[PDB]
């Protein structure tokens, strides 16, 4: 004769802990004693450290037990409650990160969107957002239309590529409903240019529900129905995180007090004597189309001499080679004196840096080859470093559904 | 009628 | 449910009888922990605290009645009493933490989180009910026992490690902070509060007074034993009866005032000790002074005083004799160097600091010492050490060992280190090694190898390269001869030996010879040789010099044969007698060519070895100077015990004038080596001021010679009267290129 | 060494030293008190137990004799519900009552493993279910009257 009721309040708030938050607030209802014990200040602790990322300082800060912490939260951003964890962990990885680095873009955050907002976004463009799509933008409803943004800044010498998280209002005044993208909500811009990574809002004409996609548009096809696309991720949580562990984990590296995308293989190295060749990786899908094939790709060589090279080994680059292999299996070579019209001298210590360009007809490829260089005080003394074997990959190719008809 | 047998030399070479 | 009065006083009797320890049963625990278990579970929701307030009332009450039996007692007897009490509290308060387990996790976690500071675990509660009861009111006599059981320890008696270790290990485990218990690594705050900031200020007192009773009733010799004695010791009461992290502490302190606060009876007495060169004692100081940082610094100044005043004694010991005999002067810098080296390497520990105290010392001794103040040039150091050098390579009577040569050569080079004008060695090497190579008086070529290697490891390649060049064009002229022998077997011969060794003007520093009268045999062989060499290879020259050159002649007109050996001069003017017999002084001016003081002096040695006789046998014979009409004639009477004498032995007043020539010479290339070095200087600078140039030229040139400053501004006077070095437009303090 | 551990009934229940060490009140019990050899064979009475139930005790700590110790604590983590081994999850299937009494001597004896599975299973039969459903399936009366019932029902609306 004995009952869950029956049970010391000890043992029984070790039964409680294992509950979810669901269920916590349901044991309410059970009884006069469960009703106390669900009601404990420990017990919605793991249920506000888990699913909302509000820490101890957090709670000392704000100087309210747990449990009101957790229904306050749940009465803002309660309906996202599986998304944001993952949606604010990315935020703060990021928000922590760029601070040190980047406080220009830190302080260009605006502050959180409320629901009303979100809400008019939804009435405007006639549908509903996807939720965890809503749910970043509870957090920061992103910048203001200025250089540089967060979502990344390429560099090139004619083109500059930067591009910043919209806002909801600009979002919806950008939405679009032409036929080719359909149902699309753009959430980036560049100002500089007019690429504008657009969400899906609803699966219909050749489209995944909640998918991240470039715009590339078709230049054989003369029908303005006819638009490619450039699949960068999956659904909104998806594609936030990864852009934010390959800022913060290294893959995305900070350059020119700004955020690049230069997706760089540490493996994808070929040191020749003391002088580290990495090269990195980049997309851009403004001078690129499906067909005609152009895949403009372009990276900055990034090299550098050991403190071990004598400072009469000052080599200078007397010229560039190009091994440009295709994944198809055409080889083409050039031996264009200088990089960039320049000829850079590497001192021992010295790092030098370098934009390329080149185009792609097939989907991959790898350009090697070697750097000649010569030592200034060395006259007699000439060497080359061999360009690695780095792959340059390019999301999938998929085509409007006009252009097959 | 003195006879001379066994004689050394050193000469000092210099390059013109 | 059951109540806590219903319950309380079985659970106080259980408590009662595990604090009187009366060897309790498992029996009795599980149901005193039953009783805790009982309570704790029964229905401001979580019952427990009413249990946690009687426990600590009954804790504070047996504190407080256990108090009264204590603090009466004093020295040993109160420490007895705590080390007992405290071992017996703390392993029954152990069960008792083992008995309120159950509120100590599910109720004192539990109101611990959730801030509460205030109410703790029960051991954890009754380390703090100690420290509030017991330790407090016993705080101040316990510690008080316990230094003075350390004193009795000290001065020299036996006394129990236990008592102290269970004292210490109360101290270290009392510290524990009540506010986070569940805390990292040992806690030390209430043991350096109480007991190690008073033991580490009574242990000053104590070593303060034994070392103002004993270095004033015996000598520092014995207070260094003492002293070393103390610090071992209280290196071992660090890990007997105190806590691990008193040993730095303790020992820094003990070091402070055994040795820093007496570090000024250490100096005073390491000259007495180091002019009786008693090394143990000398080790023992500083390995003693050594733990005082930067307190060794006033050690290595006595010591390279020292070295350099008892070097400069034994120099002047040597006195006039060592200036004539270069091995008793090398001997002596190098057994000086020798005997405080080991003092260094053995007592000192061969520390870097105490070894740069010698090496600096010597280099204030080796090159300015009694000999060579009394030479009045710091010259005469590296001359005499070249000098010693010839005389180990020189062909003696007893061949050196080679292992033993090897050796002393190595010694030598040790010596060379830290002379100061290293090229004057280098010029007086260069000359007695082409006087002993083109003489054959090398004792062994490997030899001569080695000390060239050696010197090439020891100052760069521009020292030795010239030496490097006579070495093979030695072998080049050994080769060369025996080419021209193979030629003479072939090609016509002469009946006269010909040997020559042709050596580079580059190289081998030679004077050269004045005008001479070839004689026809002699003319013969040098025309003969001169073929031979423009057959081989002929856009070149030579300029035969007949001041190094020998060989034998045969007198058939003496009256007994002879082979007496003589130099080229000596050759000539005996053939000029075998033409004719009277022959006078201005007739071999004015045939042989020859300079007057070079045959002057050569007829002096012909008349000294009585070869032959003047016009007047009763004259001046040794202590002559001949006039131009000083007739010479042959003498066939000499008479001699061997027949191949020699005549061509160095005459006495040519050994100076090689060395004041040789003075000269590197005079000269001191001087052209500084221009050079200004000229490269000014050429990176452009522009310097005038003693900033000078230092600038020293420290660029100090790797191989020192320069001296009244050169410097002789040869920067003869550059800017060259135009090489100009001034600049009115100015006394700097110039431009 | 051998213990023995007797029930509030009373019964010899001979268990290895090594496998009644899991609980911590046994290990603090042979450690703190130090193991006094004399009457070492004298039974340890565990008033609040019952026979069958520490049977199970023992069958289950001979079970996990050589378990590896407990990761510490997943407080930032989700307390993994569903890696209870298979032979734990066989084990425990026994009625309310039984389970509810394995639980208060698994808290007695303070056996982490034990208390942490059985307490798994039981909120596992809590998870995802309505107020009415954990009320007949606990046997749990509803002691709430309507001003009561009203009471909660004013909060637990900021979560439908």
């Amino acid at each position: 004769p004995l009952t869950l009721e029956s049970l010391p309040t000890d043992p029984l708030l070790l039964i409680l802990s294992f509950l979810d938050y669901r269920d916590l607030i349901n044991c309410c209802y059970v009884s006069r004693r469960l009703s106390q014990l669900s009601s404990h200040d420990p017990l919605w602790r793991r249920h506000c450290k888990k699913y909302w990322l509000i820490s101890e300082e957090e709670k000392t800060q704000k100087n309210q037990c747990w449990k009101s912490l957790f229904i306050d939260t749940y009465s803002d951003v309660g309906r996202y409650i599986d998304h944001y964890a993952a949606i604010k962990k990315a935020w703060d990885d990021l928000k922590k990160y760029l601070e040190p680095r980047c406080p220009r873009m830190v302080l260009s955050l605006k502050e959180g969107a409320r629901e009303e907002d979100l809400d008019a976004v939804e009435a405007q463009i006639g549908c509903k957002l996807p939720d965890d799509y809503r749910c970043s933008y509870r957090i920061h409803n992103g910048q203001k239309l200025v250089v540089p943004g967060l979502l990344g800044s390429m560099a090139l010498s004619n083109h500059y590529r930067s591009e910043d998280l919209l806002d909801v209002d600009t979002a919806a005044g950008g939405f679009q409903q032409r036929q080719g993208l359909k149902y699309c909500l753009p959430l980036t811009f560049c100002i500089h240019t007019g690429l504008s990574q657009y969400i899906a809002v609803e699966a219909a004409e050749g489209r995944n529900k909640n998918e991240v996609f470039y715009q590339c548009p078709d230049q054989m096809a003369r029908n303005p129905a006819a638009i490619d696309m450039f699949i960068i991720g999956a659904t909104f949580t998806d594609w936030f995180t990864s852009y934010v562990k390959n800022v913060v984990s290294g893959g995305f590296p900070i350059i020119r007090d700004q955020i690049f995308r230069y997706v760089h293989d540490p493996e994808c190295v070929a040191t020749t004597g003391d002088i580290t060749v990495s090269v990195s990786t980049s997309f851009l899908p403004e001078l690129s189309s499906v067909h005609p094939p152009h895949y403009f790709f372009t990276y900055r060589i990034r090299i550098e001499m050991s403190k071990d090279a004598l400072p009469e080994k000052a080599c200078q680059l007397d010229s560039r080679y190009w091994r440009i292999t295709n994944a198809k299996g055409d080889v083409e070579e050039v031996q264009g004196p200088g990089v960039v019209g320049e000829f850079p001298i590497i001192s021992p210590g010295r790092v030098y840096e370098y934009t390329s360009c080149t185009t792609f007809s097939t989907t991959s490829g790898y350009m090697e080859g070697y750097y000649t260089f010569h030592f200034l005080y060395f006259k007699d003394k000439i060497f080359n470093v061999a360009i690695p074997r780095f792959h340059m990959a390019c999301p999938t190719f998929r085509v409007s559904i006009a252009r097959l008809e | 009628r003195f006879e001379v047998k066994k004689w050394n030399a050193v000469a000092l070479w210099a390059w013109d | 449910q059951i109540g806590l009065d219903q319950i309380w006083d079985d659970l106080r009797a259980g408590i009662q009888q595990v604090y009187t320890r009366q060897s309790m049963a498992k029996s009795r625990y599980m149901e005193l922990y039953t009783h805790v278990y009982n309570y704790c579970t029964s229905v401001a929701q979580f019952v427990g605290l009413e249990l946690y307030k009687r426990l600590k009332e009954f804790l504070k009450n047996y504190l407080t009645n256990l108090l009264k039996d204590g603090e009466d007692l004093m020295d040993e007897s109160v420490l007895k009493f705590y080390t007992q009490q405290w071992e017996d509290y703390r392993f029954s308060s152990k069960v008792l933490n083992g008995i309120c387990a159950y509120l100590n996790r599910h109720w004192v976690r539990r109101e611990c989180d959730e801030g509460r500071k205030g109410i703790y675990e029960i051991y954890s509660l009754a380390l703090v009910t100690w420290r509030d009861c017991l330790f407090r009111p016993l705080n101040k006599q316990v510690t008080n026992a316990v230094l003075k059981l350390i004193e009795k320890e000290r001065n020299g008696e036996t006394i129990n490690t236990r008592l102290i270790s269970g004292v210490v290990q109360s101290y270290v485990e009392l510290g524990l902070n009540e506010d986070d218990a569940f805390a990292k690594g040992p806690t030390l705050t209430v043991y350096k509060e109480s007991f190690e900031s008073q033991f580490l200020a009574d242990t000053e007192r104590f070593y303060t007074r034994e070392s103002t009773e004993f270095l004033q009733q015996n000598p520092v010799t014995e207070y260094m034993k003492k002293a070393e004695a103390r610090l071992l010791e209280e290196q071992r009461r660090v890990q007997v009866y105190l806590h691990e992290s008193t040993q730095d502490e303790l020992a820094r302190k003990c070091e402070q005032v055994l040795i820093e606060k007496h570090l000024e009876i250490f100096h005073t007495e390491f000259q007495n000790l180091l002019d009786a060169d008693k090394n143990e004692d000398l080790g023992r100081m500083y390995n003693l002074v050594s733990r005082i940082q930067d307190g060794l610094g006033e050690l290595k100044k006595l010591l390279e005083t020292h070295i350099h005043n008892q070097g400069l004694a034994a120099i002047e010991k040597c006195g006039e004799a060592a200036l004539n005999d270069p091995k008793m002067y090398v001997q002596t810098v190098l057994d000086v160097h020798k005997k405080y080296n080991a003092l260094v390497m053995s007592a000192f520990n061969n520390d870097a600091g105490f070894v740069a105290a010698l090496d600096k010392a010597c280099g204030r001794f080796i090159n300015n010492n009694a000999v060579t103040k009394m030479a009045q040039s710091s010259s005469k150091s590296p001359e005499l050490l070249a000098r010693y050098c010839d005389s180990l390579l020189k062909k003696s009577s007893k061949n050196p060992e080679e292992a033993e040569l090897e050796d002393t050569l190595n010694q030598v080079m040790v010596v060379f280190k830290y002379i100061e004008d290293k090229d004057v060695f280098q010029k007086f090497y260069a000359k007695m090694l082409a006087k002993r190579l083109v003489h054959q008086n090398s004792a062994s070529d490997d030899a001569e190898a080695s000390m060239i290697s050696k010197l090439k490891q020891a100052c760069g390649f521009e020292y030795t390269s010239k030496l490097q060049r006579m070495f093979q064009d030695i072998g080049v002229s050994k080769d060369l001869n025996e080419q021209f022998k193979k030629h003479l077997t072939n090609s016509e011969p002469l009946d006269l030996d010909f040997s020559i060794q042709v050596l580079s003007s580059g190289s081998w520093p030679f004077q050269q010879s004045c005008t001479f009268a070839l004689p026809s045999e002699l003319e013969r062989s040098y025309q003969r040789f001169t073929a031979f060499y423009a057959s081989r290879h002929s856009g070149r020259k030579l300029t035969w010099l007949y001041q190094l050159s020998k060989g034998e002649l045969v007198t058939n007109c003496f009256k007994n044969r002879y082979t007496l050996q003589a130099s080229t001069f000596q050759m000539a003017i005996l053939l000029q007698y075998n033409t004719e017999d009277a022959y006078t002084v201005q007739q071999l001016t004015d045939s042989t060519q020859i300079k007057m003081d070079i045959l002057a002096q050569v007829l002096q040695i012909l008349l000294k070895s009585k070869l032959l006789v003047l016009e007047d046998e009763n004259a001046n014979v040794d202590e002559v100077e001949l006039k131009p009409d000083t007739l010479i004639k042959l003498y066939l009477g000499y008479k001699n015990k061997k027949l191949r004498v020699n005549i061509n032995v160095p005459m006495k007043t040519e050994q100076k004038q090689e060395q004041e020539t040789t003075h000269k010479n590197i005079e000269e290339d001191r001087k052209l080596l500084i221009q050079a070095a200004i000229v490269r200087i000014m050429k990176m600078r452009k522009v310097l001021k005038h003693q900033q140039l000078l230092g600038e030229v020293l420290t660029q040139l100090s790797s191989r010679f020192k320069p001296r400053v009244p050169v410097i501004k002789k040869c920067i006077d003869i550059l800017i009267e060259k135009e090489y070095l100009e001034r600049v437009d009115g100015e006394k303090d700097t110039y431009s290129y | 060494p051998s213990i023995k551990l007797q029930s509030s009934d009373g019964e010899i229940f001979e268990v290895d030293v090594e496998i009644a060490k899991q609980s911590v009140t046994i290990k603090t019990m042979l450690e703190d008190l130090g193991m006094d050899d004399e009457g070492d064979d004298d039974p340890v009475p565990l008033p609040n137990v019952n026979a069958a139930i520490l049977k199970k005790v023992i069958q289950w700590c001979t079970h996990h004799k050589d378990d590896p110790p407990p990761p510490e604590d997943d407080e930032n983590k989700e307390k993994r519900t569903d890696d209870i081994p298979v032979w734990d999850q066989e084990f425990l299937k026994v009625d309310q009552g039984t389970l509810f009494e394995l639980i208060l001597a698994a808290n007695y004896l303070d056996i982490k493993g034990l208390l942490d599975v059985t307490c798994k299973t039981v909120a596992n039969m809590i998870k995802g279910k309505t107020p009415e459903e954990i009320r007949k399936t606990f046997n749990i009366k509803n002691d709430f009257t309507e001003e009561e019932e009203a009471q909660v029902r004013k909060e637990n609306q900021w979560c439908e």
